């Protein structure tokens, strides 16, 4: 979820990072937000290990970041289903 | 309805449901024909204070154009499921 707090029309674009963490697809993820209004999208990520995971998230600007936040993920292990009759 | 005016952010109300179900599988289903003139009694009073504008939705879809913009919306009905209709006979699959 992106804020504007701008008065004007706004597009951003921002990346994800993390430590076992990989976005499916996407380099930059631009938005289009008008003013004073927030912004939200899901984004399709894929995480390798388990544990207590550090995701980053810093919007990015012509080449510039604008902003970061880190949150906290605790990724679960993956288990199988009972061996079928 | 009338504590829904109080919050600013509140520009379109809308409500939805069926029209003949909850008339008639109510214990007394009579006296939920006197609820609903009621209704259509206390609502009259605060459309014309000019509280509430009691319209309908044709009109709401001119008067009032779409200004965000929602990009998707995903698959669902509101029970939040599909088990209804698959999953919870059965003889559904």
């Amino acid at each position: 979820t992106i804020r504007n707090q701008l008065e004007k029309e706004i597009r951003v674009s921002f990346a994800i990072g993390g430590t076992g963490f990989s976005s499916v697809n996407n380099d930059l993820e631009t938005v289009k937000m008008n003013p004073n209004s927030s912004y939200t999208r899901i984004i399709p990520v894929k995480a390798k290990f388990i544990g207590k995971h550090k995701m980053v998230v810093s919007a990015i600007s012509k080449g510039l970041i604008i902003d970061s936040k880190i949150i906290d993920i605790n990724v679960k292990p993956k288990l199988l289903p009972n061996p079928r009759l | 309805v009338a504590e829904k005016w109080f919050d600013k952010n509140v520009k379109v109300l809308t409500i939805a449901l069926d029209g003949e179900n909850w008339m008639s599988f109510s214990v007394n289903p009579p006296l939920t024909a006197y609820f609903l003139d009621k209704m259509i009694i206390y609502l009259e009073t605060l459309s014309d204070n000019k509280f509430i504008k009691l319209s309908t939705l044709r009109e709401i879809y001119n008067k009032v154009p779409a200004n965000r913009i929602l990009t998707n919306i995903p698959t669902n009905s509101w029970l939040g499921t599909f088990r209804k209709w698959r999953g919870e006979v059965p003889q559904h699959e």
